[PDB]
């Protein structure tokens, strides 16, 4: 039948048909596909003139620039998609006297808050509502493209007139005093939010000013300076994790008759004592074992003999500089008595591991340790935080030593500090990294126990009502308690939505346009006013996530004490119980919903809608908790640090060639070399490391060769090669100040885009596994349309 | 050039640094050997 | 009714308390700013 | 074997299909499909040689302008010939006159509006397969 | 050529269809759909030269704003020649008030937030293609 098609076609064309048809016919498209392709060709050659070379330019990079289209794979509705991304394309672009000066004060103050006060309380017509906004958040984002701290002043200001207005209009004209249940559910949601607005201005007065303290320069007499005794408590961890402590202790640049390194020990193990003997250090191994830590810190403290005790944990290794750049204040501030130093981790925490953004977002603790401390330093609210700080012996002493009532007990002694007077500082640089929590399982437990600890220490010393305390100081202290009660309205919010879908109850009482008019300048002023202060310590809309993370296992505990290594990836079906129960409830939820857009009443058409779209709100914000829940693959003994240093191989015939460092570990290194000059997978080389212009050299044997790549294995060091190795690549006093700074900024776009396409992934990682087999089905059927609508964009 | 670094960094030109590990390497030498010890002083 | 009659006075204007309302936020930043300042310089001494 | 290159389409006088469809259907066009699919046929109809293309373009650019005069309702260019002498024998401002007010600026604007709407919509729609189809409708109209 | 790689967009001159467009609606405006068309294809003619792009621009700004001037209710040329001297010889005083009633702080709110929206749209969304399909839609309405 071949002779009718080569009559009825042109060779050229039927040719071409052949070949594309086979072509599908191989790689399993249908006869169908094939025909329907090049109906579309033929018709639109002919309705649409692709002999353009502007269009075949277009076409020569529209692969790079495009590749989300495939023109090997033929799917139902194409032209449909194409005139979709065509029109997204042509819409997208491409001084005086003290009386004068204190009324002058009192007249401008008066003056201002009565204009606030006009502004917050001014009813509104929707139109006028909308004009106030779109002016107003111009004013923001003019504010915002200006460096300084007066406009972030500028910008506290603002999002506290709007959110005063907010929970204004919300306390006058949004409760429904009508029915009994549209009223109980109604206030809760109120209270949730006034709780959140009062964490918020709390939070805003925290960080209002961060004092930003430099280091106080050292006596040039070396007889001046001060004894320091450094103490590593130590109960269960391995001495692999405090080898690297101990030598970069070793290491200080303090001189060594005024510096004393102990090692403490709660297991009374052998190996830690031998180590002790071997590198010089003291060792004290108590033979109770009560108040734990802190207990152990005492029993220390009975012994030790010195000006100043600096506390370290096991896995943090310090910085040579670190007693340098902080014990100038100790001998300038007689009333000082407790310095806090940041806290660094460089191995992966669970959500960097997990959702594969390592040094693209900055880690969960960054905030706190980058902008909270230091705005604490200002009000003289500086907590200690366990490790990486140094308290005077003598104020501790009178205190009864390290507080041993609360599991925290590092807050609980730096309370009884400040309320016996003494002051307290904080040190931005950071000169000391540890090692992350290895699993969500182990953040989720660390969390419930700093909880735990904050919620006794406001039962039991309640810093807003005790005895000598600045007021500044009171409400530090318990916004940092109240941090950790934040769980109960989240639930609240990710749960209310479904309170009116399911059960009809008017929560809020107003057109959807108000909410829409009222709610939004609210959250767009928090988002702006959070995004320029914490600019480079937390991307946008990622503070909810560790918040539902954190919620349904911190409301538990906090209210109870209110009252009183991965060999195969896999999905933790125990810790994501609660975000998998509350999936299913929105989802329902929807689906009732949309039962609701059809068969319910019309007039209730916006209110449905949103309502939906806080429910698909909810259901990202679960999904990103999802897939933190999943681990990933962790073979590496060593963590990783990613340094770029010169550096030098040495082989055993004696030549030697240059090399770049690109990450190291506590048992290997990995350089690259501009053209794998000479290097076996198995040879010894000698490698070369620079401190300065000092010039160190360690065994080494190769593990990997990959062409320029090659992967290092660190021989048998002695302890003198040990110290120099920690000195030249984790004791180094410029990585984590740099690693912190490298941190991109918040790009609040961007951000929704990570976390949408995040949620995607969580949710395509549960169309995978399933606890209960028939979440399966539904699962898989969510990510099948959720793919296709990211192909139909 | 740690220090360096950090000094390029966030501010610090007033602190200056003393590299005590340097200063006790280098008494260590001049004491093991006489050579250094008799043309230092 | 002081309350009714300062509302009805701005009604229906929207231009004019924005301008209150950024007048009021520059001139408490200020306020601020300045006993920030003073605070700060008496923290670091 | 580039023979499909003989079949390029109606680039250059689509411009003069759409024109006359304009005219058409705003009612100041006599207009004939079957001379009209005719003349689309002898210009889509291939030539051996590009200069011989060449030449057919050069011998039909008289023949398009005799056909759109003529569909036009102008008067007979004999008559025009025949009665030369008694124009002239008319005053000239007058003539000068007459002729600036008989021209239609709105439809000049319509013009130069399709005109760039043909050199932008070349991009997305190729003018000579619709310019054919709805010849071709015309016919069949025409016809039955 | 061969990508003819000239059509810009409007650029600057939506903002200047978006003022017109609301004004229109606003009710102030004596709308010239095929003007206002004919206009928006001489902005989108593409041409090779960027001198003769920007000459382009430049011959097109007093164009546009007699254009405006035009599709509005304000009296035409005449009147204000007129009546420039007796204006000139006029008191202050009625002059200011004069001046006082011609201003509407509404019309220059609505104008300035017009102008701010549309930097963002220019800056996320083009409206080339939007003020094109907009005329469009006008002039086939008022032809209809
Ligand atoms: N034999 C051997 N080969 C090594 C080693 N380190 C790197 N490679 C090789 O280098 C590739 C790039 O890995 P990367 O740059 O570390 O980037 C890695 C890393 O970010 C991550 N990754 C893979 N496995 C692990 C793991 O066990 N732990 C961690 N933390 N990340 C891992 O995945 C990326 C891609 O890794 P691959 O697809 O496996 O591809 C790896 C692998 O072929 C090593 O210690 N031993
Ligand atoms: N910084 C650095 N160190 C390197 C590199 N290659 C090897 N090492 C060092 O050499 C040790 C032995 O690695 P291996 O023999 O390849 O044997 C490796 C390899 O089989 C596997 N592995 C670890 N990480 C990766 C990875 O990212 N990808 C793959 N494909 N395998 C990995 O786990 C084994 C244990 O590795 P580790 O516990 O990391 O212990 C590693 C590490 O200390 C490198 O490119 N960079």
């Amino acid at each position: 039948m071949s002779i009718l098609t080569r009559w009825l076609l042109i060779p050229p064309v039927n040719a071409r048909l052949i070949g594309r048809y086979r072509d599908y016919r191989r790689h399993g498209a249908s006869a169908f596909s094939a025909t329907l392709g090049c109906f579309w060709m033929i018709l639109a050659w002919i309705f649409i003139p692709l002999e353009h070379p502007r269009w075949q330019r277009i076409r020569a990079e529209h692969k790079n620039l495009y590749p989300h289209i495939n023109a090997s794979r033929p799917r139902p509705l194409d032209p449909v998609r194409y005139l979709i991304q065509t029109c997204w394309l042509l819409i997208g672009a491409s001084h005086l006297s003290a009386g004068a000066r204190r009324l002058i004060l009192g007249i401008i103050v008066t003056f201002s808050l009565i204009l606030a006060l006009i502004c917050v309380t001014q009813p509104f017509n929707p139109l006028a509502q909308f004009i106030f906004l779109m002016l107003l958040w111009g004013v923001a984002l003019i504010v915002r493209r200006m460096p300084g701290r007066f406009s972030a002043l500028m910008l506290i200001v603002l999002s506290l007139t709007v959110s005063c207005r907010y929970i204004w209009w919300r306390y006058t004209s949004t409760l429904n005093w009508d029915d009994p249940v549209s009223l109980v559910c109604g206030l809760i949601l109120l209270f949730a939010e006034t709780y959140a607005w009062i964490v918020l201005v709390l939070g805003y007065f925290q960080v209002v000013w961060p004092l930003n303290r430099q280091p106080v320069p050292l006596p040039k007499d070396m007889s001046l300076w001060p004894s320091v005794d450094i103490f590593v408590p130590t109960y269960n961890e391995d001495l692999n994790v405090v080898k690297n402590t101990i030598y970069a202790s070793l290491g200080i640049d303090w001189p060594k008759d005024k510096l004393n390194i102990w090692i403490l020990d709660d297991g009374g193990r052998e190996e830690f004592r031998q180590f002790a003997q071997n590198v010089g250090v003291k060792y004290i191994a108590r033979t109770t074992h009560e108040h734990a830590k802190a207990g152990n810190i005492n029993n220390a403290l009975k012994y030790a003999k010195g000006e100043f005790v600096s506390i370290f944990d096991c896995d943090h290794v310090p910085t040579r500089s670190f007693l340098q750049m902080t014990m100038g204040w100790f001998l300038k501030e007689k009333q000082l008595a407790m310095m806090q130093t940041p806290h660094h981790f460089f191995s992966p925490d669970p959500f960097e591991r997990n959702l594969g953004r390592f040094r693209k977002t900055p880690n969960e603790g960054t905030l706190f340790y980058g902008l909270v401390q230091d705005g604490n330093d200002m009000w003289d609210a500086t907590f200690f935080c366990g490790s990486c700080a140094v308290i005077r012996r003598k104020p501790l002493d009178e205190i009864g030593g390290i507080a041993v009532e609360t599991v925290t007990e590092d807050a609980h002694t730096s309370l009884r500090l400040h309320r016996r007077g003494y002051t307290s500082a904080y040190m931005r640089i950071p000169q000391a990294a540890g090692l992350a929590t290895e699993s969500l399982s182990a953040h989720i437990g660390q969390r419930i126990r700093w909880a735990r600890g904050m919620v006794q220490i406001f039962r039991l010393d309640n810093p807003l009502t005790g005895k000598g305390l600045k007021f500044a100081q009171r409400l530090c202290y318990v916004n940092a308690m109240f941090h950790f009660l934040s769980g109960i309205p989240r639930l609240i919010f990710l749960t209310a939505p479904l309170a009116f879908l399911l059960l009809h109850a008017y929560i809020i009482y107003a057109p959807a346009l108000m909410i829409a008019l009222f709610v939004l300048p609210h959250m767009i002023h928090a988002s702006l006013t959070n995004s320029k202060i914490q600019g480079k310590y937390r991307h946008s809309f990622w503070s909810e996530i560790y918040e539902t993370v954190l919620a349904w296992y911190i409301a538990p505990p906090t209210l109870v004490a209110l009252i009183n290594l991965v060999e195969e990836e896999y999905v933790d079906w125990v810790i994501s119980r609660p975000y998998i129960f509350l999936v299913l409830l929105n989802l329902v939820g929807v689906a009732v919903g949309i039962w609701r857009y059809f068969y319910g009443p019309p007039t209730e058409m916006l209110t449905v809608v949103v309502s939906m779209v806080w429910v698909f709100y909810n259901l990202i914000v679960l999904g990103g908790a999802v897939a933190v829940s999943v681990e990933s693959k962790q073979v590496r003994r060593s963590h990783r640090v990613e340094m770029t240093m010169p550096a030098a191989i040495a082989r055993e015939d004696g030549h030697l060639f240059s090399c770049t460092v690109q990450d190291f570990s506590d048992g290997g290194l990995g350089i690259k070399i501009n053209g794998q000059a000479q290097i076996l997978e198995g040879q010894k080389v000698n490698l070369l490391l620079k401190r300065g212009q000092q010039e160190y050299v360690f065994p080494t044997q190769v593990a990997r060769v990959m062409g320029n790549e090659v992967g290092l294995k660190l021989m048998p060091l002695t302890t003198q090669q040990h110290i120099d190795f920690v000195q030249c690549t984790f004791a180094r006093a410029d990585t984590w100040a740099l690693w912190q700074d490298s941190y991109p900024e918040d790009k609040p776009l961007e951000s929704l885009l990570d976390i949408l396409k995040l949620g995607f992934r969580g949710y395509r990682h549960l169309a995978e596994f399933a606890p209960s087999s028939v979440k399966g089905i539904f699962r898989v059927l969510t990510s099948l349309v959720s793919w296709v609508v990211s192909f139909i964009p | 050039n740690d220090i360096v670094a950090l000094k390029q960094a966030f501010s610090l030109p007033d602190i200056d640094y003393a590299d005590i590990s340097q200063r006790e390497q280098l008494a260590a030498a001049l004491k093991r050997w006489p050579l250094l010890a008799e043309f230092a002083q | 009714p002081w309350f009714e009659r300062l509302w009805y006075a701005l009604a229906n204007h929207p231009i004019l308390l924005a301008v209150l309302a950024a007048i009021s936020v520059i001139l408490l930043a200020w306020v601020l700013w300045r006993l920030l300042r003073i605070i700060s310089r008496r923290r670091l001494n | 074997s580039s023979l499909w290159q003989y079949w390029r389409g109606l680039s250059g006088w689509n411009f003069y299909f759409l024109v006359k469809f304009g005219l058409l259907w705003a009612g100041y066009l006599n207009f004939h499909p079957l001379l009209n699919l005719v003349f689309a046929a002898f210009l889509l109809m291939p030539l051996p040689r590009y200069s011989l293309h060449r030449l057919r373009h050069w011998i039909a650019l008289p023949i398009g302008f005799a056909l759109f005069w003529h569909d036009t309702w102008l008067p007979g260019p004999e008559s025009i010939m025949s009665q030369g002498s008694q124009v002239a024998g008319f005053s000239t401002d007058y003539l000068i006159d007459l002729v600036t007010r008989f021209i239609n600026w709105q439809m000049i604007g319509a013009i130069f509006v399709l005109l760039v709407a043909w050199l932008f919509l070349s991009q997305w729609i190729r003018i000579t397969v619709f310019v054919v189809a709805i010849l071709l409708w015309l016919n069949v109209l025409t016809l039955a």
